[PDB]
RNA sequence: GAUGUCGGCUCGUCGCAUCCUGGGGCUGAAGAAGGUCCCAAGGGUUGGGCUGUUCGCCCAUUAAAGCGGCACGCGAGCUGGGUUCAGAACGUCGUGAGACAGUUCGGUCUCUAUCCGCUACGGGCGCAGGAGAAUUGAGGGGAGUUGCUCCUAGUACGAGAGGACCGGAGUGAACGGACCGCUGGUCUCCCUGCUGUCGUACCAACGGCACAUGCAGGGUAGCUAUGUCCGGAACGGAUAACCGCUGAAAGCAUCUAAGCGGGAAGCCAGCCCCAAGAUGAGUUCUCCCACUGAAGGUAAGACUCCCGGAAGACCACCGGGUUAAGAGGCCAGGCGUGCACGCAUAGCAAUGUGUUCAGCGGACUGGUGCUCAUCAGUCGAGGUCUUGACCA
RNA sequence: AUUCCUUGUCGGGUAAGUUCCGACCUGCACGAAAGGCGUAACGAUCUGGGCGCUGUCUCAACGAGGGACUCGGUGAAAUU
RNA sequence: AAGGAACUUUGCAAUCUCACCCCGUAACUUCGGAAGAAGGGGUCCCCACGCUGCGUGGGGCGCAGUGAAUAGGCCCAG
C-alpha cells in the first residue's frame, strides 16, 4: 500500500535516495519492455508495482539527480505480503529501486533484502543484484 | 438458526486435527526455521529464518508464530502457519527471558543492545 | 437441479497441495424426500425436502399428517427444489463430488437500521471545516421543482442484512462423505448454526 | 430553517391516528391460594403467596 | 449492533455499573434477600452467583480475591464462613429471583433476589 | 405582505448533436495505425499543482479522461472561498459629505416535518368454513465497464520495416455482494505493569479517584477493511445501420414492390432479489368437524405470559417453557494474560529464585436438573346462493 | 494593500505555481509630514514556503458516554 | 492497519511538543535582543561514599521512570 505523496526509500546506488510517490501504474514487463496500461484508477502500490516516482531527496554524484521524474518499482512495503501456503512478511521501511522502461534497475547494485514476489513478477534481474529474496 | 443439535467444536476439531502439526516448545526464544522456496523453477530451494519469536496466535489449524530478524540493515518479520507445507522445520538457538506474550516493544529498539535475555 | 439442504459449522484453515485455502464447513445431513411434486398433479416438477429433526411433541397434527403421508419421522425445516428428481432420500455423498462448482444460497447475518454510509456506501459529509452533519448523512436528496418529488427506488437508511443471498460458483474443497460433512471454498453467506442450500451452478460456466 | 405544520389537523384525521392508542387489558388470573386478584409470573399481592409465602403481606 | 456482547450499560459508564453490582452484591449477602428493580436483579445474579463461588475456596486466596469486591469485613467474614461452607453441596444454584408488583412513581415492575 | 445569488461538497436522474467500449458503409482502406460518415445511450468516463472560481493552463496516467438538461439540479442537506451591510486602507473621482461591477484585511447561514413524495417496520380488514405448512410467478427491482499478456503466428499482408482480423486461454484494475478462516483494527474493566493520594487500624495485600478507562502493555467473541471468496457472462429469439437470396412494375438490372436469411455493449428472455392487496386476491399437502341456544362452551390451532436469541428502535421474526439443556450458575475443555497469594530461600537492601505452563477470567465449545422458565387465562370452525356435470 | 490590459516578461521554489519571492519597467492611476524609502524588537495581524505530527484526507472502522427508541409521571411551540 | 495534507478557500479542526536540571545554539541587531533559537542528553528504586537535599560511584526492576494530573511544536521568507 504505497499511493501518491508517500516517500520510499531507495535500493540501488542510482544517485537518488528518496523518492516521492506521483502516480501508481498496473504495468509490468511484457517482452516489448514495460507493457503500457491495466487501466488508470488503481490506487495502491503492492511489491512488484510499479510506480512513477518525483526525486526529492539525492545523493550528489551520481547518475540521479533531484527533481527527476521517475519509474522505480517498490520491493519492500511495511504493508504485509501474504503467500499461498499462508506465511505473511512485513519489512520495517517502505523502499523501492529506480528502473527505465525496460524494467532494468538503474544502480549497479540492489542494498536490503528483496520480495520473493518480484521474481513472479518477472522482474528477473532486480533479483540478480539482491542480497537475499526474503 | 436450524437447531441441530450438534457439538460445532467437536466437527470443526475433526476436520484440523489433519492440518495441525506440532512443533518444540518455545516462548521468544531464537529459532532457526528450515523452510522450502520451490518457487525456484519446478525444483526446491531451500532457506532458513532466524530471529527472535515476538508472537504466538490460535490455535489447531489456524496456529502461527512470528519471528523478527534483520537482514541487511532493515528489520523484517514473519509468519509461519505450524502446518505449512512450507516450514520443514524449527529448531531452538537459545531461550530468552522475558515477561510478557508480544514484545511488540522490540520492534522500534532496533539495535544491538537492545535484545532479548537468558 | 442437484440440491441439499445443511447448517453452517464454520469456517478454518487447510492446505491442499501446499496453498492454504479458506473453508467453510457445512453439515449437509440426511434430507427425506417428502412431498414430491409433480406437473401433472401440482402444475410444475419439484421435490419437497426436510432438515433438522424435531421431536413429534413439538409437532402440530397437521403437520404430522403431512409427514405421515410419506413415512418420514418429522423435521423441523422444509424446502422444494425445482428439477430435482430424485429417489429414496438426498445424502450429501451421492450427489455432490470433489470440485463441482456449487451455488451456496442463506440468509445474510442481519444488521438491523443502518445508515446510508454502511447501506449503500455514501460518502458522507466532511469531519471538519465546520459542518454539522459531520458525517454519516445522505445530503441532497432531490432537484427542485420540475423534478417535483424524491425518486422511487431513491437509497436511504434502512433494515440492511437479513436478506436472501446466493453466492455463485464455490468450489467443493472436500467431501467426508459418512460424517455428512462437506468443506466449500470461500464464505457462504449467513451465521454459524444458519440454513444454508446447497445446489448446481445455476451458471453453465464454460 | 424550522419546519411547521401547513393546515390544521381536521378532527377525522387527528381521530384516526389514535386508532393504535387502545391500552390492553391486564390478562389476569385467579390465585389458587388466596381469593383471586393475580397477575401471571408474578406474587399474589394480596396473600403473599407464589406457592408457600414469599413477601410479607 | 451486539451479536454476543453480554452485559447491561444500566444507564451508567464503567465505573458505576461495578461499584452497583458490588455495593448490590454486598447488601444480598448482608441480608438474604433484597427487593430490587426487576432488571438490576437478573444482572446482580451471576456476579453475586460467581462471588460466592470465590468463597467455596476456603483458603486465604479465595478470602482476598472476595475482598478485592465486597470491602465490608463483616460481610466478608459472613460469607466466607457460613454461607459459602453451607452451600458445599450445591452445583451453582445460589440465587432465585421472583418478581412482586410493579411500583407507582416510575411504573416499573419490581422483584427479589433471594438465597 | 420575499421564488436566498456564484463556486465547492453530497446525492443522483435524463437527452444524444457518442469521449470509451459494441456493430456497420466509404477511404487518397496493403498490414499496422488512422480519417470520416451511418446504427447504437448498457455500462464506464482517473489522481494531482495554480485560482473562490465556473471555465482554462499545466503534472502523471488512462479504453476514455464526452456535451448538455433538471429554478445556469441540489443552502428547512453542508459549507461560505466569490459577492452584495455596517469597520478600516490604498489607487482614482469629488471643494465636501461621499463615490465605481477597482483592489485589499475583517465580518451571526434560523434544535422539533403537518400533508404529498421517499427508505424501512407494524397494526386492521379483505381474499365465501377455522387452521399448520410447501409454493406457481402476473408484475417489478438489481446487474450490464474495461485493460494487459499468451496461443493461433512472426502466419495472412507487406520490397522491407513492421505485422493482423476471426477464434481460444490467462491475469488484473475499479465497482459490487457476502464473509471473518487468513493479515490486521478495535474491543470503557478479560489479564498484567506503573505514579500521586485517600482508605480498608498498621505490615503485607487490596479497593477508590486522577475521563465521561488515571496511564501504559497485550487482547478473546463480536463488529470491521486496507483482509478473503464470488460476480459482470455462455447459449437463444426479434432487431438498428448495414449485408445478402429468390424477383417484378421495363423480354436488362435491382436486398423490395409480395415474401425470405444474416446482423450490435442496445430490445425481449436467460442470472440474482421482491412479488397473489396479481380485490383477477392463484395452486398443492395435511388437520378439526358438523355443537348448543347474530351469539355462546368448544375441536384443530393460536395468542397472552415467562426465559433467551448471530432477530431487532418498537413492533415484527426464531428458539425453549418440567414428556424440559432455553438461559444463568456449576464442571470440564479452548482461548487471553504471563507465573498469583502465602511460605521458603539468597542478598545490608532495591530485588532475584522456587513452590508455579502458575494465579486470575466477558462475550468460546460441550456436559450437568443447582436457579428461573410456576400457575394458569384470552381468543378460535360450523361453512350463501345460481347454474352445469357426475353418482345418489 | 495603488497595475486596467494581466496568469505582463524572465528567474526562484513545485512533478506541475493565476498565489508567493526576486529582478525589469510600457507607473491605465507611486512619491516625499493626507510624509518617501529603510529598519532590530514586538503581533490571538495578513500572505507564501518548509520540518515535525497527525482521521484533514484515500476511507472509513471499532469502542465509550449524553440524546434519539420503549414504559410509567407532568406536557409546550411556531403554524393552520 | 499502510499512507501522511493527497483534505481544503485556508493544516480550519485535531494531533505533535510540554515541567525542572545539563550540554549547545544562526542570519540579523538600535549591542538590550533575537532566545525557551534550533538541537541533544538526564528524570525511578536500593546501597556505599562526600558535601549544608544534592552530587560521585556501584547494583535493581519495567515497554515506559516530570510512569497518573497540570506545563511551548518549530523554522525560512514577505
Ligand atoms: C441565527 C439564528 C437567528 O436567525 C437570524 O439571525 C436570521 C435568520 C433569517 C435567515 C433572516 O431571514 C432571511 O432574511 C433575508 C434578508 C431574506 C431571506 N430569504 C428567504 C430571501 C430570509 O431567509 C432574517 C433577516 C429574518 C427574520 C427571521 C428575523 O429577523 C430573525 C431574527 C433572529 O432571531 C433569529 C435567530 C435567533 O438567534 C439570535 O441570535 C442572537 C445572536 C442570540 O443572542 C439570540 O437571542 C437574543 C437570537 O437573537 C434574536
Ligand atoms: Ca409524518
Ligand atoms: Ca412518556
Ligand atoms: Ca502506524
Ligand atoms: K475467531
Ligand atoms: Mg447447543
Ligand atoms: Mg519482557
Ligand atoms: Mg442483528
Ligand atoms: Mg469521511
Ligand atoms: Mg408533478
Ligand atoms: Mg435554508
Ligand atoms: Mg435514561
Ligand atoms: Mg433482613
Ligand atoms: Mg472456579
Ligand atoms: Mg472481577
Ligand atoms: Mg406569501
Ligand atoms: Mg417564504
Ligand atoms: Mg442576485
Ligand atoms: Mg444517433
Ligand atoms: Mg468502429
Ligand atoms: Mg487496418
Ligand atoms: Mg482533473
Ligand atoms: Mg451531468
Ligand atoms: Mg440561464
Ligand atoms: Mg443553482
Ligand atoms: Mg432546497
Ligand atoms: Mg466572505
Ligand atoms: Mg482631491
Ligand atoms: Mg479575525
Ligand atoms: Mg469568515
Ligand atoms: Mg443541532
Ligand atoms: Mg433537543
Ligand atoms: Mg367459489
Ligand atoms: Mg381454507
Ligand atoms: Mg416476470
Ligand atoms: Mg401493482
Ligand atoms: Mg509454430
Ligand atoms: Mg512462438
Ligand atoms: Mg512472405
Ligand atoms: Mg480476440
Ligand atoms: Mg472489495
Ligand atoms: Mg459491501
Ligand atoms: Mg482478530
Ligand atoms: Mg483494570
Ligand atoms: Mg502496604
Ligand atoms: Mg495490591
Ligand atoms: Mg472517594
Ligand atoms: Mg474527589
Ligand atoms: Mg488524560
Ligand atoms: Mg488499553
Ligand atoms: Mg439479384
Ligand atoms: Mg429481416
Ligand atoms: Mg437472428
Ligand atoms: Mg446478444
Ligand atoms: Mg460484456
Ligand atoms: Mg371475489
Ligand atoms: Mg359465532
Ligand atoms: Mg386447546
Ligand atoms: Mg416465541
Ligand atoms: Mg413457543
Ligand atoms: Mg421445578
Ligand atoms: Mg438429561
Ligand atoms: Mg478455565
Ligand atoms: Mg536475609
Ligand atoms: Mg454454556
Ligand atoms: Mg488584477
Ligand atoms: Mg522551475
Ligand atoms: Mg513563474
Ligand atoms: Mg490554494
Ligand atoms: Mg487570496
Ligand atoms: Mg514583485
Ligand atoms: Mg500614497
Ligand atoms: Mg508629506
Ligand atoms: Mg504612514
Ligand atoms: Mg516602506
Ligand atoms: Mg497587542
Ligand atoms: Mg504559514
Ligand atoms: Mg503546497
Ligand atoms: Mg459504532
Ligand atoms: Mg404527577
Ligand atoms: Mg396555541
Ligand atoms: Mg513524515
Ligand atoms: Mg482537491
Ligand atoms: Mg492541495
Ligand atoms: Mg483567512
Ligand atoms: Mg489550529
Ligand atoms: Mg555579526
Ligand atoms: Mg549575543
Ligand atoms: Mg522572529
Ligand atoms: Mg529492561
Ligand atoms: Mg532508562
Ligand atoms: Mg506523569
Amino acid at each position: 500500500m504505497i499511493m501518491p505523496q508517500s516517500r520510499l526509500d531507495v535500493a540501488d546506488n542510482s544517485g537518488a535516495r528518496e523518492i516521492m510517490c506521483i502516480r501508481v501504474l498496473n504495468s509490468g514487463i511484457g517482452g516489448k519492455g514495460l507493457t503500457t496500461g491495466g487501466g488508470g484508477n488503481k490506487r495502491y502500490a503492492h511489491v512488484g508495482d510499479i510506480i512513477v516516482a518525483s526525486v526529492k531527496d539525492a545523493a550528489p554524484r551520481g547518475a540521479v539527480k533531484a527533481g527527476d521524474v521517475v519509474k522505480a518499482v517498490v520491493v519492500r512495503t511495511s504493508h504485509a505480503i501474504k503467500r499461498a501456503d499462508g506465511s505473511t512478511i512485513r519489512f520495517d521501511r517502505n523502499a523501492a529501486v529506480i528502473i527505465n522502461n525496460q524494467g532494468e534497475p538503474r544502480g549497479t547494485r540492489v542494498f536490503g533484502p528483496v520480495a520473493r514476489e518480484l521474481r513472479d513478477r518477472r522482474f528477473m534481474k532486480i533479483v540478480s543484484l539482491a542480497p537475499e529474496v526474503l | 438458526q436450524t437447531h441441530i443439535k450438534i457439538n460445532r467444536g467437536e466437527l470443526l476439531r475433526g476436520i484440523e486435527q489433519d492440518h495441525t502439526r506440532q512443533l518444540p516448545d518455545f516462548r521468544p526464544g531464537d529459532t532457526v526455521r528450515v523452510d522450502t522456496k520451490v518457487r525456484e523453477g519446478n525444483r526446491t530451494r531451500s532457506q532458513a529464518f532466524e530471529g527472535v519469536v515476538i508472537a504466538i496466535n490460535g490455535s489447531g489449524s489456524r496456529k502461527s508464530f512470528t519471528v523478527r530478524k534483520i537482514s541487511f540493515g532493515e528489520g523484517v518479520e514473519r509468519v509461519f502457519p505450524f502446518a505449512s507445507p512450507l516450514v520443514n522445520q524449527v529448531t531452538i538457538v537459545e531461550r530468552g527471558k522475558v515477561r510478557r506474550a508480544k514484545l511488540y516493544y522490540l520492534r522500534e529498539l532496533r539495535g544491538k543492545a537492545a535484545r532479548i535475555k537468558s | 437441479m442437484k440440491g441439499i439442504l445443511g447448517t453452517k459449522i464454520g469456517m478454518t484453515q487447510i492446505w491442499k497441495n501446499d496453498r492454504a485455502i479458506p473453508v467453510t464447513v457445512v453439515l449437509a445431513g440426511p434430507c427425506p424426500i417428502v412431498q414430491r411434486k409433480t406437473a401433472q398433479t401440482d402444475g410444475y416438477e419439484a421435490v419437497q425436502i426436510g432438515y433438522a429433526p424435531k421431536a413429534e411433541r413439538k409437532v402440530n397434527k397437521p403437520m404430522q399428517g403431512h409427514f405421515a403421508k410419506a413415512g418420514v419421522a418429522p423435521t423441523r425445516i422444509l424446502r422444494e427444489f425445482r428439477g430435482f428428481a430424485p429417489d429414496g432420500d438426498s445424502v450429501n455423498v451421492d450427489i455432490f463430488a470433489e470440485g463441482e462448482k456449487i451455488d451456496a444460497t442463506g440468509t445474510s447475518k442481519g444488521k438491523g437500521t443502518q445508515g446510508v454510509m454502511k447501506r449503500w456506501n455514501f460518502a458522507g459529509g466532511p469531519a471538519s471545516h465546520g459542518s454539522k452533519k459531520w458525517h454519516r448523512r445522505p445530503g441532497s436528496i432531490g432537484q427542485r421543482k420540475t423534478p417535483g418529488r424524491v425518486y422511487k427506488g431513491k437509497r436511504m437508511a434502512g433494515h440492511m442484512g437479513m436478506e436472501r443471498v446466493t453466492v455463485q460458483n464455490l468450489e467443493v474443497v472436500e467431501i467426508r462423505a459418512g460424517e455428512n460433512l462437506i468443506l466449500v471454498k470461500g464464505a457462504i453467506p449467513g451465521a454459524n448454526g444458519g440454513l444454508v442450500v446447497l445446489r448446481s451452478a445455476a451458471k453453465a460456466s464454460a | 430553517k424550522h419546519p411547521v405544520p401547513k393546515k390544521k389537523t381536521s378532527k377525522s384525521k387527528r381521530d384516526m391516528r389514535r386508532s393504535h392508542h387502545a391500552l390492553t387489558a391486564p390478562n389476569l388470573t385467579e390465585c389458587p391460594q388466596c381469593h383471586g386478584k393475580k397477575l401471571s409470573h408474578h406474587i399474589c399481592p394480596n396473600c403473599g403467596y407464589y406457592d408457600g409465602r414469599q413477601v410479607l403481606a | 449492533m451486539r451479536h454476543g456482547k453480554a452485559g447491561r450499560k444500566l444507564n451508567r459508564n464503567s465505573s458505576a455499573r461495578v461499584a452497583l453490582a458490588r455495593a448490590q452484591a454486598t447488601a444480598l449477602l448482608r441480608e438474604g434477600r433484597i427487593q430490587t428493580t426487576l432488571t438490576k436483579a437478573k444482572e446482580l445474579r451471576p456476579f453475586v452467583e460467581q462471588l460466592i463461588t470465590t468463597a467455596k475456596g476456603g483458603d486465604l486466596h479465595s478470602r482476598r480475591l472476595v475482598a478485592q469486591d465486597i470491602h465490608d469485613k463483616d460481610v466478608v467474614r459472613k460469607v466466607m464462613d457460613e454461607v459459602a461452607p453451607k452451600y458445599a453441596e450445591r452445583p451453582g444454584g445460589y440465587t432465585r429471583i421472583l418478581r412482586v408488583g410493579t411500583r407507582r412513581g416510575d411504573g416499573v415492575t419490581m422483584a427479589l433476589i433471594e438465597l
